[PDB]
């Protein structure tokens, strides 16, 4: 229908600073325009409706403001918990059409991870498996080119990697990765490791040690 | 005045699901009931809305037959039932009350869950993680379908908690958490993974122990 | 194109006409309505004293007007030119039965 | 068709042979009007002119009685159902041009 | 356009009778109708406006009738000065239209020709022609046949007559014939007859006019 | 004083154009309906149009097939109708009237003006004198065009006893006798004139009729 664009899909902005989301429409829509904040996981809010309206208990930091067909969200003030999606939508002809969105990461400084590897339970090891988990526990930025080596050689096959929001709590990101094997497999070769490179590499060990 | 959405559904592809929206407090009667589909990371999808008093709602022409939303006033609930289930459809559908064009979607439901697999309910495989401060996880493998809530020593422990989200290799799911807690604290006091698949009625409680033999 | 409205009673819309001497006509769901098909109400304003739409005392002003919506004003709203050309805005007002 | 013929300050009654309707004149004139037909009364339970027009009374299809003045020139629609209209031309004598 | 049709053209009425014209439309006139009286030669006056309403002047004896197709026109006590045609007018529609239109005789006894034959004048023979006049006085009812013998043979050639309308006087017609010839033939035969035949009495009225001169 | 002073008798040829006039006497024409009225000799009445003279348009009958174009002059308070291509079908008399409205008809109307059309030419009469206790005496009116002719007795004192018989046409020629009815007492002692009047063609005729 009114297809809805959202010139950028993320954006990224350090706190205490001014941004803008800008949404064009596939014919002027009279201003029949709302505002949507979509936290992680968390529920959907109605910031500003009908273009510039601020939405009762939206703070005034946000900033509805739009043309005839191009219309640009602001948040003036950047908080913390400002990190989530923002999503433009019209009203103005029945099939109502939901933007692309925006989202709003925070910019800080940048963080070395936490790296800690965990070798596999001797409980997972009955089920006819195992798995090697490396973690990153706090850092930043969004992007961290893992690479792990067993005794040297390279494992990039069956490796699958997870990523957590920036929390609106330090604006940090984490990563978790997990090298699946067979029970076998892993009996077979000894002394595993992850090695992980972020803008001297952060190496971490597991040598298969007696206990 | 809220808006009560009902428990996550796991449905066989081609079937039909029928959701629920109950209203807390005002009256439907007194607003435009709008429900939205959420693809898993992606953006909104808008169904269709109901004037409760109609009870013959309009659609997207998109999803024109596939859905159709019918609300009960009697009940002060709105149900969407959706019909000829793809892998498409697998996604979190959201009710919303409208006071009209010039107001927007103003109160938004949690959101159900529709899962469209052929697989079957599966229980998780908790597996423990031991190894200044100290980093601890806790494994968790081969579940169907998702969520699982993942608390650290009954909740209690809320400060360090980091979960990640849930990965599917083939109709099986795996995410791992890791709390940070000093090496003081640690192996001196319990510390639980405390494990919570609602779609197989279990609680699995994994007690992470210092690794030996 | 086409422009698709929803309010509810006591609320205000504006319409307009972005192909322009004109006239406003529209044709309101005749289930529980005298009339059975598209009326007049409006008609452009001449260089004297002109006011007044028939079914409905409450649209203010240029044929570009504000409405103020209660019970019936659910139907189609056609504004004119003068050969052929129609600006139609659609309008649904919330509870409208008996 | 009907074709009438009066003076201002004269009194002619117009009715129809309609199948519940409208009357529904143009005039050619625009004493603060404007070009095309403007509907003047309508049925409900008890037919009356209402603001634009003032005038016109009801015998009480229907019977009006109008009061001529200047300008009421014009064909005269009692638009039914379905387009079952009952025009009747209308004639006062005069020429009110000037502005 | 409308059409009106009045059902009679010629109505013969007695002195002070009760008389009816009546007048039918092609479509409903609302009692748009108008009534009129065009005396012979006289001027042609506005009798009675939307039918029933009598004009300013126009004596009481005149009532008007009728409603949605069939109007009339009714004159009681009829007088000796209505000698006169009635014509229906509708004024619903514009093309204003007419009726044919409906004379008022009135009856009276049955009265005899003055029958006079007159010799063309010694004026008219100079300019080479010869006219024969036979007028036929104060009669009634309206039709009596001329006829020219001269010299007793049957002349039914150029032989033109001319009536005149119900008088006021009497009441009665009064007809003129003129039989025209060429000087030379009305100078050739000398017996020159005009006989009447009207239905007062018994026999046909018979005039004659022999020329002389040796 | 409501006169509608209609225009003098037109002969005119066949194909050309009239244009008729009609004066409006006391009363401003500006407060009525002029219409115009077409009488066939010896026929029925048969509306031409009317006029609202505020306008220069005119409304008229189908019949009248734009031949027929009355327009009225407000500032000289006369209305006219001009009637072109003229035929033998248009030789009638043009009656001019005023009206108020369709609830009240043609309230006035004029004398009449008689439109002949024929290529025939103006002709004075003949009158030849047409001599025989009452007596009947006539006289003869051979060959004039067009009509009228005002026939008179012993210069109009004598109208008891007149009959005027109406004109004949004849190869393009009128001819029509009147005739008087006098006591034997009074005739041949008193004098007997004919008077005969063709405005027409401006004579007037006296012929004594005399015993032969
Ligand atoms: C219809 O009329 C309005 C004027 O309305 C008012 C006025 O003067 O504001 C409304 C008042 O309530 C009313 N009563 C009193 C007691 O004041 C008066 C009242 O008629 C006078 O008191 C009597 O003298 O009238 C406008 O004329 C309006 O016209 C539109 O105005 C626009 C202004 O932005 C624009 O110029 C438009 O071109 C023009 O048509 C008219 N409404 C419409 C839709 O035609
Ligand atoms: C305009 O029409 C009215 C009739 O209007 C009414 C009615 O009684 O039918 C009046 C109500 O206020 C109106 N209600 C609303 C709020 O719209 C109802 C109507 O029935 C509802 O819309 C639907 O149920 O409409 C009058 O006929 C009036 O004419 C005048 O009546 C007088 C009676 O005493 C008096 O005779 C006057 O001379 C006459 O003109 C007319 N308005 C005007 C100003 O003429």
């Amino acid at each position: 229908d009114i297809q809805m664009t959202q010139t950028t899909s993320s954006l990224s902005a350090s706190l205490g600073d001014r941004v803008t989301i800008s949404c064009r429409a596939s014919q002027d829509i009279s201003n029949y325009l709302n505002w949507y904040q979509q936290k992680p996981d968390g529920t959907v809010k109605l910031l500003i409706y009908y273009t510039s309206t601020l939405h009762s208990g939206v703070p005034s930091r946000f900033s509805g403001s739009g043309s005839g067909t191009d219309y640009s969200l602001t948040i003036s003030n950047l908080e913390q918990e400002d990190v989530a999606t923002y999503f433009c939508q019209q009203g103005y002809t029945l099939p109502w059409t939901f933007g692309g969105g925006t989202k709003l990461e925070i910019k800080r400084a940048d963080a070395a991870p936490t790296v800690s590897i965990f070798p596999p339970s001797s409980e997972q090891l009955t089920s006819g498996g195992a798995s090697v988990v490396c973690f990153l526990n706090n850092f930043y930025p969004k992007d961290v080119n893992v690479k792990w080596k067993i005794d040297g050689s390279e494992r990039q096959s069956g490796v699958l990697n997870s990523w957590t929001d920036q929390d609106s709590k330090d604006s940090t990101y984490s990563m978790s990765s997990t090298l699946t094997l067979t029970k076998d497999e892993y009996e077979r070769h000894n002394s595993y490791t992850c090695e992980a490179t972020h803008k001297s590499p952060i190496v971490t060990s597991f040598n298969r040690n007696e206990c | 005045v809220q808006l009560q959405q009902s428990g996550a559904e796991l449905v066989k592809p081609g079937a039909s699901v029928k959701l629920s929206c109950t209203a807390s407090g005002f009256n439907i009667k007194e607003t435009y009931i709008h429900w939205v589909k959420q693809r898993p990371e992606q953006g909104l999808e808008w169904i269709g809305r109901i004037d409760p008093a109609d009870v013959y709602g309009r659609y997207d022409p998109k999803f024109q037959g596939k859905a159709t939303i019918t609300a009960d006033t009697s009940s002060n609930s709105a149900y969407l039932q959706v019909s000829s289930l793809t892998s498409e459809d697998t996604a979190v559908y959201y009710c919303a009350r409208s006071y009209g064009s010039s107001y927007g979607i103003d109160y938004w439901g949690q959101g159900t869950s529709v899962t469209v697999s052929s697989a079957k309910t599966t229980p998780p495989s908790v597996y423990p993680l031991a190894p200044s401060m100290v980093t601890l996880g806790c494994l968790v493998k081969g579940y169907f379908p998702e969520p699982v809530t993942v608390t650290w020593n009954s909740g209690s422990l809320s400060s360090g908690v980091h979960t990640f989200p849930a990965v599917l290799q083939s109709d099986l799911y795996t995410l791992s958490s890791s709390v940070t807690v000093p090496s003081s604290t640690w192996p001196s006091e319990t510390v639980t993974c405390n494990v919570a698949h609602p779609a197989s009625s279990t609680k699995v409680d994994k007690k992470i122990v210092p690794r030996d033999c | 194109p086409g422009a698709s409205l929803d309010g509810r009673p006591g609320d205000r819309v504006d319409l307009s006409c972005g192909g322009v001497r004109w006239v406003w006509a529209p044709s309101f769901p005749a289930c529980k309505g005298l009339s059975k098909g598209r009326r007049p109400i409006l008609w452009a304003a001449a260089a004297g004293a002109p006011t007044v739409p028939p079914l409905q005392p409450f649209v203010g002003r240029i044929r570009r007007l504000e409405l103020l919506l209660s019970a019936g004003d659910s139907g189609t709203f056609f504004c004119k030119g003068r050969h052929e050309d129609e600006s139609r805005t659609v309008l649904h007002v919330l509870g409208d039965r008996t």
